[PDB]
Formats: structure tokens, sequence, C-alpha cells
RNA sequence: CUGACUGGGGCCUGUAGAGCACUGAUAGGGCUAGGGGGCCCACCAGCCUACCAAACCCUGUCAAACUCCGAAGGGUCCCAGGUGGAGCCUGGGAGUGAGGGCGCGAGCGAUAACGUCCGCGUCCGAGCGCGGGAACAACCGAGACCGCCAGCUAAGGCCCCCAAGUCUGGGCUAAGUGGUAAAGGAUGUGGCGCCGCGAAGACAGCCAGCUGGUCGAGUGGCGCCGCGCCGAAAAUGAUCGGGGCUUAAGCCCAGCGCCGAAGCUGCGGGUCUGGG
RNA sequence: CGCCUCCUAAAAGGUAACGGAGGCGCCCAAAGGUCCCCUCAGGCGGGACGGAAAUCCGCCGGAGAGCGCAAGGGUAGAAGG
RNA sequence: CGAUCAACGGAUAAAAGUUACCCCGGGGAUAACAGGCUGAUCUCCCCCGAGCGUCCACAGCGGCGGGGAGGUUUGGCACCUCGAUGUCGGCUCGUCGCAUCCUGGGGCUGAAGAAGGUCCCAAGGGUUGGGCUGUUCGCCCAUUAAAGCGGCACGCGAGCUG
RNA sequence: UCCCCCGUGCCCAUAGCGGCGUGGAACCACCCGUUCCCAUUCCGAACACGGAAGUGAAACGCGCCAGCGCCGAUGGUACUGGGCGGGCGACCGCCUGGGAGAGUAGGUCGGUGCGGGGGA
């Protein structure tokens, strides 16, 4: 599932999740979108699980755009060790997601078909979501 | 014109540079009123500690 | 559990030592640097480690000459 | 068609205060003028949702004027997803670059095979006279297979409109659909660990 | 995208301005040969001399020597004595060398 | 008179933010060397690809060790205000070299710890002196020389315990919510919108066989905002500090008044410093 | 466990953790001084043996090359040849 | 000029181990027991509804993922106690929690009946005797309405055992 | 002082790439030779010398075109010194002073100082 093919550096400092999204805040590919309402590190396991939910809903048809990618390595020290002895090991990758970003877009599917698929996928995510459709506001960006 | 500055909130717990400002203004006790010549240098301090003080324009 | 890291080097305390408008004497060090971030200008020599030092008594001046880089000058008094 | 919108001049009032009053701040400008203006949010929304950056908007100013403008840029609140600023471009007799809607007339053969039409450009940038603004531009996608595509080159243009994008620019394509049959083989794809771009005597 | 000519010209001139003297720069064309002494501190030419302005004769080498003396005579009259020889892109040789040796003969200091 | 701090002025900087021009990452599409695959060939090539995909281009993005950009600030010199238990110089005497909470910026940890390691600030340390927070070193208020059965205020408060309003005006809440919790769920309640469908007779139904008919006024969804409901299981006896409170003694908006400290004032006194 | 480079380091300097990553314990008699010349990587096209790349020719190419070795700063108006 | 004085401000020109036979001075500045804080781990309850259940997403189940509660496990931290907080298991004596093993009361059932399944309410009482092993735990015998799980310094050594 | 050219600086892409056009009287250039000074890891290509038949073809100078490159507001916003509120938090707001980046409108096929040679 979703992870970088290679990187310059193996481990990354945790950083912070302050503010509204940097960009990617408007619909840009499909007809309908799923937008994050609160900040989080969204894991590769979640993204894929959120995707599979949608394709499973469509059965055949539709197109799924995944507009977030987990390039941030998640670190964790082995079980029951003490503090110190360096930094932990990489156990997965997450995508940093701040409020306002369109995470998923669907296209080529009926409205009620998009509403449900994005809702279902919405349940696989660790945050509050909002479903949105393409506007002229999006077109003007 | 002159400035009538009055210390009305304690400097305790505020940065040492704000405490220094009061010293430049010459304000040492609460509720103390001092009258100062409205120059830019005097005004800067009076504005640095504007959350501790009450200013009224006189003369 | 161990690490192969843990090393680092003594800080070299580089940078401009006298800014524009500051009076210097002959020999005063003006810029400490790696390579030529600043270049020797009027009345200013350069040492073997790119060290900029005042050649005369006077006042420092900086001038940014675009693609020519930045220059440090000492104006005689 | 062509829509109308009341606009008012604004001075030193705070953009924050205006937006709280229900009024959406903006600016009016061209090569000749530049005026601080504000519209009503709810009214402007009604217009813009259809007008967009595609149709002319006449701005009924309180001084008595009525300038015919295009919206050139809209600023969104990235958190709340709402407009926060409007750029009204005061149009004049000279030609002007702008975005013109596309209608993809026809049902592609790829679509009959289960495929999906991805409308890459839902409009196209065009240099044209203000008097010469088309309501849309038709495009035949009926001959599109999985996976074929059209470009701005294949766009047959109305009189007086000139392409402002590369003719190489892809505009629409028909792509294969999601399939559950793909899930099994997509899940069976085992992934090797991310190699490291190295530093030093390795890099 | 510079040329060997431009770089050669630049490289030797930067070296001259560094010493901060007045510079005796010399242009040397196919027919003629000009020379000016410049204050790069002020961006000002102080004394001029050329074959074209002296209406001089035949052999370009022998001509140069004459414009050299010409420059020096006009020079000392202005209080200028010491100066630095900007050989430009030209190798110190022949025509240019002769111009210099003439300036020296005329009492110019370099 | 040079000090902290402050006003103006120059110079240094690469963070916040943002960006993709470099180093890398990256989704999709386009174009297109390379393979893979199929019709096709050994005679050397073709051709089609709903295959994996280089470089390039487009749309959209990610980065402490990326930066085409780049603040607020910060450092320093100059002139000026600043006479302060300020500053500078020589010397005598130390103590300290286990810090801690809190706020903000990071790393480490698990976007754990009354966690740990730095940074800027603060307080406790040494203010376990005083008012508030039920109680409580470090949260709010405030720096306690002594005296007074005088006055004004700070935080916090004004139904009774308990000093001062059962104070005034507008609104919400019916859950004792207030008086500890999440995804998610819901004809709770009030309030703003937005679509439909309706006296070209809607909706509910009451009928004859989805039509009508029958009545005669609305009806059916979306979404947003305020306040509430569920989700809500733990070990000695219960409780918001208690009693008790429901057009509040709860919550939101706007006011006037009071109460309240060792802060401020009045009066008296001490000591030191400065000036007569 | 000393030394060098980058990050952490919060745009002066400095700043810790058994924090993230790499290097040094040499070398060069020219790889040094000076004077005088010269300008790269890479891309497309052309050329016997000659190939992705040997040497040659042309056009484009601000520096992405090179600078003994890590990294950063610097640098062709040379510190590179 | 002779330094891997590299523990790199370099004790001597010259140096390894062991102590359950041990001792003194100190520390809760620092480990082991318990508590505390935390809740990764653990136990439990939910959200979503792919899919199973002849038929039928929800009788019974619940892919991939999501949110919590508890404070019984193993841990992390090192905050009171190192001028002493005695540490497993058993015996004895209990008392509480309820996420209820039984008995009482319910809804749904893929509930004919009888008997089960699953969830809801309910802490009043009850919850056996044995063999193995120090064991807690667990396996096994024979029964039973049932042979519940946890807290109380893993309750209880100025109460016993050892 | 105005016009053109040759020098030499400054500003440091609004000055650049590409396209087109124009200039040889003068200046510059290419050009004609390689005797002589001097030169080629081979080559008079370059450097250099002696010249003046030719040509402005290459170069260079001067103009014009906004396809690319470069400059780029106003407005809004992010962020923030300082002062305050909110949440159990991740985090979220208010006041005051400062205020980006992207993008939009638009700008640009240079400006200028000194000295010479020529012209009015
Ligand atoms: N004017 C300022 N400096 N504002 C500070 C901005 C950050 C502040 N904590 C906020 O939430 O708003
Ligand atoms: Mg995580
Ligand atoms: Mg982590
Ligand atoms: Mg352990
Ligand atoms: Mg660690
Ligand atoms: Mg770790
Ligand atoms: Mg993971
Ligand atoms: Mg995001
Ligand atoms: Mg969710
Ligand atoms: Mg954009
Ligand atoms: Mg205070
Ligand atoms: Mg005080
Ligand atoms: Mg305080
Ligand atoms: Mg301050
Ligand atoms: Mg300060
Ligand atoms: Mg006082
Ligand atoms: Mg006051
Ligand atoms: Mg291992
Ligand atoms: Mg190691
Ligand atoms: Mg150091
Ligand atoms: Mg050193
Ligand atoms: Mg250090
Ligand atoms: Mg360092
Ligand atoms: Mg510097
Ligand atoms: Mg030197
Ligand atoms: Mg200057
Ligand atoms: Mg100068
Ligand atoms: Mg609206
Ligand atoms: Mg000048
Ligand atoms: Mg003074
Ligand atoms: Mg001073
Ligand atoms: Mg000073
Ligand atoms: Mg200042
Ligand atoms: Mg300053
Ligand atoms: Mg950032
Ligand atoms: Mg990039
Ligand atoms: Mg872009
Ligand atoms: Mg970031
Ligand atoms: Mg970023
Ligand atoms: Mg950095
Ligand atoms: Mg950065
Ligand atoms: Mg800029
Ligand atoms: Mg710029
Ligand atoms: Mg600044
Ligand atoms: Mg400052
Ligand atoms: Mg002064
Ligand atoms: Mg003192
Ligand atoms: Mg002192
Ligand atoms: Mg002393
Ligand atoms: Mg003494
Ligand atoms: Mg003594
Ligand atoms: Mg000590
Ligand atoms: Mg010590
Ligand atoms: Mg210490
Ligand atoms: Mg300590
Ligand atoms: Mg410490
Ligand atoms: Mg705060
Ligand atoms: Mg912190
Ligand atoms: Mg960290
Ligand atoms: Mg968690
Ligand atoms: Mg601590
Ligand atoms: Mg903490
Ligand atoms: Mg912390
Ligand atoms: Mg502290
Ligand atoms: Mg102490
Ligand atoms: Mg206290
Ligand atoms: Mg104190
Ligand atoms: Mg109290
Ligand atoms: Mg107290
Ligand atoms: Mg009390
Ligand atoms: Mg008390
Ligand atoms: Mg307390
Ligand atoms: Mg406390
Ligand atoms: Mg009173
Ligand atoms: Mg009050
Ligand atoms: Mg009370
Ligand atoms: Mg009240
Ligand atoms: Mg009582
Ligand atoms: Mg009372
Ligand atoms: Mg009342
Ligand atoms: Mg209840
Ligand atoms: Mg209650
Ligand atoms: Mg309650
Ligand atoms: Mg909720
Ligand atoms: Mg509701
Ligand atoms: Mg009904
Ligand atoms: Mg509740
Ligand atoms: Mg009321
Ligand atoms: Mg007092
Ligand atoms: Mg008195
Ligand atoms: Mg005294
Ligand atoms: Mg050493
Ligand atoms: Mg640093
Ligand atoms: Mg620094
Ligand atoms: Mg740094
Ligand atoms: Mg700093
Ligand atoms: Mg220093
Ligand atoms: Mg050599
Ligand atoms: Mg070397
Ligand atoms: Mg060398
Ligand atoms: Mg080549
Ligand atoms: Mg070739
Ligand atoms: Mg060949
Ligand atoms: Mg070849
Ligand atoms: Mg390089
Ligand atoms: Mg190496
Ligand atoms: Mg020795
Ligand atoms: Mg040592
Ligand atoms: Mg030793
Ligand atoms: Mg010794
Ligand atoms: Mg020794
Ligand atoms: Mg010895
Ligand atoms: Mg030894
Ligand atoms: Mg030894
Ligand atoms: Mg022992
Ligand atoms: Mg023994
Ligand atoms: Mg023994
Ligand atoms: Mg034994
Ligand atoms: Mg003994
Ligand atoms: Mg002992
Ligand atoms: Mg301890
Ligand atoms: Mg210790
Ligand atoms: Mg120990
Ligand atoms: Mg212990
Ligand atoms: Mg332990
Ligand atoms: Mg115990
Ligand atoms: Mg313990
Ligand atoms: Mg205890
Ligand atoms: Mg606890
Ligand atoms: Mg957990
Ligand atoms: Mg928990
Ligand atoms: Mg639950
Ligand atoms: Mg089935
Ligand atoms: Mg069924
Ligand atoms: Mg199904
Ligand atoms: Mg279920
Ligand atoms: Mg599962
Ligand atoms: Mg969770
Ligand atoms: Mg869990
Ligand atoms: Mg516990
Ligand atoms: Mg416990
Ligand atoms: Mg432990
Ligand atoms: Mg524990
Ligand atoms: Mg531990
Ligand atoms: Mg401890
Ligand atoms: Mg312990
Ligand atoms: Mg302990
Ligand atoms: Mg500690
Ligand atoms: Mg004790
Ligand atoms: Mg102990
Ligand atoms: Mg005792
Ligand atoms: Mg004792
Ligand atoms: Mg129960
Ligand atoms: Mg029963
Ligand atoms: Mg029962
Ligand atoms: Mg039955
Ligand atoms: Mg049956
Ligand atoms: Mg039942
Ligand atoms: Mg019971
Ligand atoms: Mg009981
Ligand atoms: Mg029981
Ligand atoms: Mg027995
Ligand atoms: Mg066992
Ligand atoms: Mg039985
Ligand atoms: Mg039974
Ligand atoms: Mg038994
Ligand atoms: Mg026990
Ligand atoms: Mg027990
Ligand atoms: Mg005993
Ligand atoms: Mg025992
Ligand atoms: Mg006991
Ligand atoms: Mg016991
Ligand atoms: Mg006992
Ligand atoms: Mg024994
Ligand atoms: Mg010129
Ligand atoms: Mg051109
Ligand atoms: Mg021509
Ligand atoms: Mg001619
Ligand atoms: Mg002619
Ligand atoms: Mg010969
Ligand atoms: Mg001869
Ligand atoms: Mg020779
Ligand atoms: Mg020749
Ligand atoms: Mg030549
Ligand atoms: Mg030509
Ligand atoms: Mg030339
Ligand atoms: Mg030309
Ligand atoms: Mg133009
Ligand atoms: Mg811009
Ligand atoms: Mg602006
Ligand atoms: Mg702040
Ligand atoms: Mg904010
Ligand atoms: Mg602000
Ligand atoms: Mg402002
Ligand atoms: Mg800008
Ligand atoms: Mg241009
Ligand atoms: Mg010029
Ligand atoms: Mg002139
Ligand atoms: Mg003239």
């Amino acid at each position: 599932m979703l992870m970088p093919r290679r990187m310059k550096y193996r481990k990354q400092q945790r950083g912070r999740l302050k503010g509204a999204t940097k960009g990617g805040d408007y619909v840009a590919f499909g007809d309908y979108g799923l937008v994050a309402l609160e900040p989080a590190w969204i894991t590769a396991q979640q993204i894929e699980a959120a995707r599979v939910a949608m394709v499973r809903h469509f059965r055949r048809g539709g197109k799924i755009f995944i507009r977030i990618f987990p390039d941030k390595p998640y670190t964790k020290k082995p079980l029951e060790v003490r503090m110190g002895k360096g930094k932990g090991n990489v156990e997965g990758y997450v995508a940093v997601v701040k409020p306002g970003r369109v995470m998923f877009e669907v296209a080529g599917v009926t409205e009620e078909q998009a509403m449900e698929a994005l809702r279902i996928a919405g349940h696989k995510l660790p945050i509050k979501t909002k479903i949105v459709r393409r506007d002229a506001y999006d077109e003007a960006q | 014109p002159r400035l009538k500055v009055k210390l009305v909130k304690s400097p305790i717990g505020y940065p040492k540079d704000q405490k220094a400002a009061l010293k430049a203004l010459g304000l040492r006790r609460l509720q103390q009123e001092r009258v100062l010549e409205d120059t830019p240098a005097i005004r800067g301090n009076v504005e640095k500690v504007a959350h501790l003080v009450r200013v009224e324009v006189v003369e | 559990g161990s690490t192969r890291n843990g090393r680092d080097s003594q800080a070299k305390r580089l940078g401009v030592k006298r800014y524009e408008g500051q009076v210097v004497r002959a020999g005063n060090i003006l810029v400490r640097q790696r390579g030529t971030r600043f270049k020797p200008g009027k009345n200013v020599g350069m040492g073997r480690d790119f060290t900029l030092f005042a050649l005369v008594d006077g006042v420092v001046e900086f001038q940014d000459r675009g693609r020519l880089g930045r220059y440090v000058h000492v104006r005689p008094l | 068609m062509e829509y109308r919108l009341k606009a008012y001049y604004r001075e030193g009032e705070k953009p924050s205060a205006l937006r709280r009053a229900g009024k959406l701040p903006g600016v009016m400008y061209n090569r000749h003028l530049n005026r601080k203006v504000y519209v009503d949010l709810v009214e402007f929304d009604k217009v813009f949702r259809q007008a967009s950056i595609h149709h002319v908007i006449v701005l009924e100013l309180p001084d008595g004027q009525s300038l015919p403008t295009l919206v050139r840029q809209v600023n969104l609140d990235k958190r709340r997803r709402r407009p926060e600023h409007v750029d009204f471009f005061v149009l004049s007799d000279e030609p002007v670059e702008m975005y013109v809607p596309l209608r993809f007339v026809g049902t592609p053969a790829g679509v009959r095979a289960g495929g999906v039409l991805q409308e890459i450009h839902r409009d196209i940038l065009v240099k044209v006279s203000p008097r010469n603004i088309p309501e849309f531009i038709e495009v035949d996608v009926s001959g599109l297979e999985i996976g074929d595509s059209l470009h701005a080159s294949d766009l047959k243009l109305p009189p007086g409109v000139e392409l402002a994008v590369s003719p190489e620019e892809t505009i629409a394509a028909v792509v294969p659909p999601e399939d559950v049959e793909k899930l099994a083989e997509e899940a069976a794809a085992e992934v090797a660990e991310p190699e490291v771009i190295k530093k030093g005597k390795e890099e | 995208r510079l040329t060997a000519y431009e770089r050669r010209k630049f490289r030797v001139r930067n070296r001259i301005k560094r010493t901060g003297r007045l510079r005796l720069s010399v242009f040397r064309s196919l027919k003629h040969i000009y020379a000016q002494i410049i204050d790069d501190e002020k961006g000002v030419t102080l004394v001029s001399a050329s074959s074209l302005a002296l209406k001089l004769k035949g052999n370009k080498t022998e001509v140069a020597r004459q414009v050299g003396r010409a420059l020096a005579e006009k020079a000392l009259a202005l209080g200028i004595k010491q100066v630095a020889f900007d050989r430009g892109p030209y190798k110190y040789h022949g025509r240019v060398k002769a111009l210099a040796e003439g300036a020296r003969e005329g009492g110019l200091e370099f």
C-alpha cells in the first residue's frame, strides 16, 4: 500500500499540526469531494482502507482520486524498552492532513452513488469529514 | 503637552524589560501618578506598558 | 539498541563582526566566513580563510552589487 | 446570458467587519482604474454560481455607473471553504484572455464499455473580443475509446476566438473504471521496503 | 556566454583596479591605437591620446610609440605621474608594448 | 551619565508563512526511448496494447538535514530621553555549580507521563506572608517597616452557610444540563436559510376501481447556527465545597450599584539614604 | 569518549538528550609561488575499426562540471585546465 | 625528534579479576516490592457495514479501517518512603464493585414443544468435595441451580503458616 | 547643449533568448599577406606583425515585435512583536502595531556618467 519508493532520510521529526490547510483545498479532478474537518496523521492503512470501501461500493465503474500521500515516516520504539538508546524504528507512513483539504474525489458516478461512497470511506477515517461537490468557486482556482 | 501616567496593574509576572520601562518612567508603586514630557522616547515606554498603566493628556 | 550518530563539531562563530556605520581601525576583522559571501571592497583585504579585515582607520560600508555579489568597504575618516 | 450585480464603494472600513455584516469585500480594476469595492455575499453567490469566470457581470455602482466585468480571481477561506475576496476585472473594448466553458456533446464508446470520461479541462482559456463571448464551446467525445483523448488542438473554434493554451494541452480522456476484480490482485502485490538515498561515501 | 576575449579582458582589468592606481588603458584596433588614463574611483577619463586624433603616419608600432610620448607629455602637465598599465586583452608586445615604452620615455611612471 | 528600557537611522539574518526554480518525494493525465504481452515473423522487421514504465510536458501536492521567495521579530553601531540599590574600573569577602512548576518554540516519547532534553519568559526556590481558586509552593490578584474598632479598590464575588443584588433589560436551556469524556446516532428545542409538490387542489387520511373521488390548507425533504438527548461500566458513604436553585441561585448579550487584600488612601510612629 | 560538516538551533552569536545523518587521525616536491594563455557538465546531429561512454567535427548549453578525500559555504570576471 | 598520553586538558615510568564469607560511610539524588502519574500493552464496549448465514447486511456473525471506557497484565517514568512501607502461595476473616456463573424479571430468535442462542434489567442470597504441583493459574475426577470475574498495599505475617 | 560611432565605467535581466530590419563616409569589424617582432602540445584558428583590394556576409552598433525569460502593483490572506480570551486536548479565537508568498491587473526587446572621432 501507499508508501514512498525511496527517500533521502529515513526518520523524520514529528513537527506540528497548526493552522488550516496549506493548499489542495478545492475540488480539482472529480465531481464530488471528501474534506478533512480536523487535523491528523492519516495512516497508509487508513487511506487504503478508505479507498477499498469506495471501489467496493462502485463494484464496477467510477474513478477514485486519492489526493493525499503518506510520505511522513512514523516511528515507534520496540515494546517494553526504556527511553533512550536512539530513535525508534519506522513502522508505517502517514500523510499529514490539516483542516480543509480535499482528501478524496470521485468522478463518473451518480450523485447518490458518490454521497454514499464518500460517506462510507468517511467512516474509515480518524477525523470528522464533510462531503462537497464541484463549484464555480473551485473552477476559479 | 505632558503625559499623566498612572500605574494601575502590577508588573509582577511580566517580563523584566517591561519592569525596566516602568523604571524609565519612574513609576515604582501602584496607583502612582507621574507627569512626563510627551516626547517619542517617553511615549515608547508608556506604550510598552500600556496594559499596566492609564494615560491621560494634560497641559 | 544503540546509535551510530551522536557526533557534531565545535561551532565556528562565523558572520559579520562590524556592521555598516561602525568605526573600525586598521586590522579590525569585519566578516568571518566560508568562501566569499562578502567580497573585499575599498580599503578591505582578504585573509587565507576568506576573512575580511579593515585595511585603514574609518567607517564600514556595505554595497550589494547584484550579480557581482556583496562588498564591504571601509571609508577613510 | 449576462448577469447584473449591485456593488458599493468601500473606504477605510475593515474587511473583517464587512464580512461579519454579510458583505463580501473585493476590488475593481483594469489598466486604467482601481477601486475598493464590496458586494453582498448572498447576492453575489446567486450570480457567481452560474456566471463564474465565464460570463460578463455588470456592476451597478451607487455613483450611477454600470461597469461590465469578469471575475478574474476568487479567494477562499481554506478552513471554512467560503469566499473571502473577489477580483472584478473592468472590461473594455480591447480583447481579453478569459476562460470559456466546454460542452462535451456525445456519449463515448469507452463509456459504453464501462469506462469513465475524465473531463480534464471543463473550460478553456481564450483570447477574444468582449462582444464576442461564446456561451460555450462544443466538443465531440463520442469517438473516445478506453483510453483515447482529445486536446485543445481538436477544438473547433467559433469566429474571433483564439487559443491561449498549448495545442498540445490535453483536455479530456476516457479511462478504465474501478473494479472489485482488481482488489484481489492489487492486494496480492507484495511491496519491498523503501530504499534510502544515502549521505557521504554512499549517496 | 562569454568569450576568451571578454574573460581575458576582465581578468587583467580587475587585477589592475585592485591596486587602485590610475589606469593607462589602451585600445588597439586594426588601423588605430587609442589610450586614456582613467580614475575608476570617480569613473572619469583624465588625459587622452590617440593616433586618430594625432593624425599619425605609417608603421603602427612606430606610431604607437609616438602616441605614447604624446600621452605622457599631456599627462605630466596635469600633475599625473604614476599610473598603471592596463594591457587589456592585448599581450604586452609589439604595438601595445611600444605605446607603453613611449609613455615611459615621456616620463610616465610605471 | 556612560545603565536597563525607550524614539529615530543604517547595517547583519534565512525562522513563521509560503513556494517547487535546485536535491528528493509524489497522485493522475498527456507525450514518448525501454521492456512485457498478443497477431506476426527468422528471411529483419512490423503492428496493436484496458500491461510495468525512463526523460519531458500539464493538472495537484510533500520535506529538520529542499528554497526561486520571505516576514513579525532579533542582534549591533550612531544620535537622543533615561540620576537608577543604574553603569564602568581596582581590590576584600562569599555563596552557587541536585532546581522545580507554568506559558510559548523544538527534539526525544506514543500529536503518553506530576515524563525527559534544550530555548525565551516567568514565578516557587528565598514571597509555605496576605486576597481569590472548597482545600492546594509555583493558576488569577498583589511585593508584607510598625500601629488604627477609618477610607478606596484588584482577582473573585453579592440566595443562606458567607462580606455585598433574591439588581435591571433582551434571549436560550427542562437535561439538575449547569455540576468532567469521543467516534457515531436521533421527528429534543428554538432560530436562519434552500429546494421541491399544492386551491391548474397538494400532504395525512376516508373511501370506490395507481387512478380518480373525498374533503379545503398547507405539505414533504435538504443544510446551517444556539442550547440540550444517547453513546456513559469499578470497587469503604454519599454530594456541584454544602444547603439548596428551574422566566435560576443555569447559559449567552448589555448595564447600574455594592463587597472584597498586609495593593492604594488618610493619621501617627521607626530606621536608613538624599536634600534643606 | 578527541577533531571536521549538515540538521535539531526558535532569520545575530551560542544552545542539550544513549536526537537525525556522514566524515578525520591523511595527503601533494606539485596538488606549492608567480607570469601567460585556456573554459565545463550535458543535449541533438555528423565521423573507419569504436561500443551508452576512447578520440574528431558542428550547433545548443550561467554552470547543473571541476576543485585529492565527508559535508557545507564558495567559485568560470576562477579557486577549474 | 621520541604520544591510538584515542578515557584524545594527557593521575604512575609501571597494573586484571572475584566475594552468596563480607564490612563502613552515604542515597528514596538511584534500582528491586507496593503506591502514584501514564495507559503503549492488556480486558471490556462501541462506530462503519464489505461479507457469511439455502433465501435474507444486522437470529447468530462483522473484512479493511474508526472512536472510547476501565486501571485487574506486562511495561514506561522515578514522585513520598533505603536513621526499613516484610516481600509469593496457603489458612483465617471478611467487605465492596458489576463488565451477572446461578437463582428472579424481560425483548429478539434461523423461538413447534422441551432445551438452547443473543441482548436488556437485577448485586438479595448463593457460588461443592476431591487428585497433580510450593504454586496463584491450569489440567483431571465426581457432582451441581451454579461451580462468576475483579478491587480492597496483586485485602489480610504487631492474625497464623513458611 | 543635439545626432552617430569608438573607448571606459555605473545600475545589475524592465538591460536577456528568439524573430525581423538597418548601418560602412567616418569608426569598428571581418578582410589582404605571413617579410619582420611574436605565435600554434598540429593549424597565422587564436595571439602577433606589416597592410588597405574588397564586404558589412559573420561580428558589433542602432531600431522594431511580448512567443519564452525578467520586473510586478492594488486588494485580500497566511504568519507575527505586544496585549487578551477559549478547549481535556490536538488545537481555536479576539484587540493593537507589523505584514508576506502565490496569483491577478499590468510593466519590459534598457538607462546613465566621463573621454575622445565625426556631423549639425
Ligand atoms: N497580532 C499577533 N501577533 N497575533 C499572534 C497570532 C498568534 C496567536 N496565538 C493567535 O492565535 O491569534
Ligand atoms: Mg498515529
Ligand atoms: Mg512518534
Ligand atoms: Mg524493560
Ligand atoms: Mg528515546
Ligand atoms: Mg521512536
Ligand atoms: Mg502505523
Ligand atoms: Mg493537509
Ligand atoms: Mg470519521
Ligand atoms: Mg494554484
Ligand atoms: Mg499583573
Ligand atoms: Mg510593584
Ligand atoms: Mg500575575
Ligand atoms: Mg516584553
Ligand atoms: Mg527586548
Ligand atoms: Mg505598591
Ligand atoms: Mg484606571
Ligand atoms: Mg532488531
Ligand atoms: Mg553505535
Ligand atoms: Mg562548539
Ligand atoms: Mg577546532
Ligand atoms: Mg557543543
Ligand atoms: Mg555546528
Ligand atoms: Mg553574516
Ligand atoms: Mg593572503
Ligand atoms: Mg548604503
Ligand atoms: Mg565606500
Ligand atoms: Mg452563503
Ligand atoms: Mg560613476
Ligand atoms: Mg544621560
Ligand atoms: Mg551605550
Ligand atoms: Mg546604549
Ligand atoms: Mg532601540
Ligand atoms: Mg535597528
Ligand atoms: Mg514550514
Ligand atoms: Mg522540487
Ligand atoms: Mg505551477
Ligand atoms: Mg511543513
Ligand atoms: Mg512544506
Ligand atoms: Mg532547516
Ligand atoms: Mg525550511
Ligand atoms: Mg519578490
Ligand atoms: Mg526577485
Ligand atoms: Mg527587519
Ligand atoms: Mg531592535
Ligand atoms: Mg544619552
Ligand atoms: Mg541591587
Ligand atoms: Mg545588582
Ligand atoms: Mg567584586
Ligand atoms: Mg567577609
Ligand atoms: Mg566571614
Ligand atoms: Mg558548590
Ligand atoms: Mg557538578
Ligand atoms: Mg547540573
Ligand atoms: Mg537533578
Ligand atoms: Mg537537569
Ligand atoms: Mg493561551
Ligand atoms: Mg513543549
Ligand atoms: Mg521529536
Ligand atoms: Mg491516543
Ligand atoms: Mg520535569
Ligand atoms: Mg508535559
Ligand atoms: Mg512535552
Ligand atoms: Mg524555567
Ligand atoms: Mg535550596
Ligand atoms: Mg504564594
Ligand atoms: Mg522573587
Ligand atoms: Mg484560598
Ligand atoms: Mg493562596
Ligand atoms: Mg474560600
Ligand atoms: Mg488557608
Ligand atoms: Mg496552591
Ligand atoms: Mg500543583
Ligand atoms: Mg467601596
Ligand atoms: Mg470585578
Ligand atoms: Mg460562592
Ligand atoms: Mg452578578
Ligand atoms: Mg453549612
Ligand atoms: Mg450575606
Ligand atoms: Mg431576579
Ligand atoms: Mg442523564
Ligand atoms: Mg447537576
Ligand atoms: Mg452531574
Ligand atoms: Mg458528535
Ligand atoms: Mg437533530
Ligand atoms: Mg405523515
Ligand atoms: Mg452525556
Ligand atoms: Mg433575565
Ligand atoms: Mg503599604
Ligand atoms: Mg506618614
Ligand atoms: Mg537604604
Ligand atoms: Mg585530538
Ligand atoms: Mg544553528
Ligand atoms: Mg544560528
Ligand atoms: Mg542554522
Ligand atoms: Mg535567534
Ligand atoms: Mg560574539
Ligand atoms: Mg605544473
Ligand atoms: Mg590542493
Ligand atoms: Mg592550486
Ligand atoms: Mg560534449
Ligand atoms: Mg555520436
Ligand atoms: Mg560504427
Ligand atoms: Mg561515439
Ligand atoms: Mg559544483
Ligand atoms: Mg570519500
Ligand atoms: Mg614520550
Ligand atoms: Mg579523561
Ligand atoms: Mg588514561
Ligand atoms: Mg600530574
Ligand atoms: Mg605520566
Ligand atoms: Mg616513559
Ligand atoms: Mg589497569
Ligand atoms: Mg591505567
Ligand atoms: Mg554484596
Ligand atoms: Mg559462594
Ligand atoms: Mg554456597
Ligand atoms: Mg543455596
Ligand atoms: Mg570481613
Ligand atoms: Mg550499611
Ligand atoms: Mg526518587
Ligand atoms: Mg545521580
Ligand atoms: Mg539502586
Ligand atoms: Mg524501589
Ligand atoms: Mg521494574
Ligand atoms: Mg506493599
Ligand atoms: Mg513500581
Ligand atoms: Mg506508599
Ligand atoms: Mg493513575
Ligand atoms: Mg491503550
Ligand atoms: Mg484508556
Ligand atoms: Mg462504549
Ligand atoms: Mg448470501
Ligand atoms: Mg433475514
Ligand atoms: Mg451484500
Ligand atoms: Mg452488530
Ligand atoms: Mg476485526
Ligand atoms: Mg483509539
Ligand atoms: Mg482499542
Ligand atoms: Mg492501578
Ligand atoms: Mg494499582
Ligand atoms: Mg514499572
Ligand atoms: Mg504499574
Ligand atoms: Mg522501567
Ligand atoms: Mg522512585
Ligand atoms: Mg522505585
Ligand atoms: Mg517509588
Ligand atoms: Mg527528573
Ligand atoms: Mg523513613
Ligand atoms: Mg527502601
Ligand atoms: Mg527509628
Ligand atoms: Mg522512622
Ligand atoms: Mg448491568
Ligand atoms: Mg432466567
Ligand atoms: Mg437471567
Ligand atoms: Mg421455549
Ligand atoms: Mg424447538
Ligand atoms: Mg432470552
Ligand atoms: Mg447478588
Ligand atoms: Mg453486597
Ligand atoms: Mg461476590
Ligand atoms: Mg492429598
Ligand atoms: Mg501451572
Ligand atoms: Mg445437572
Ligand atoms: Mg438450566
Ligand atoms: Mg474446584
Ligand atoms: Mg499481598
Ligand atoms: Mg487476590
Ligand atoms: Mg510472622
Ligand atoms: Mg504472606
Ligand atoms: Mg500484611
Ligand atoms: Mg500478606
Ligand atoms: Mg499487617
Ligand atoms: Mg523456606
Ligand atoms: Mg560603447
Ligand atoms: Mg536578439
Ligand atoms: Mg543589410
Ligand atoms: Mg569601409
Ligand atoms: Mg562602400
Ligand atoms: Mg619567416
Ligand atoms: Mg622586413
Ligand atoms: Mg618564433
Ligand atoms: Mg590572419
Ligand atoms: Mg587578431
Ligand atoms: Mg549582418
Ligand atoms: Mg570585437
Ligand atoms: Mg545584426
Ligand atoms: Mg511596447
Ligand atoms: Mg507576484
Ligand atoms: Mg498587500
Ligand atoms: Mg501571542
Ligand atoms: Mg488565528
Ligand atoms: Mg492582527
Ligand atoms: Mg495594521
Ligand atoms: Mg506579492
Ligand atoms: Mg526583453
Ligand atoms: Mg555607455
Ligand atoms: Mg558624450
Ligand atoms: Mg562628441
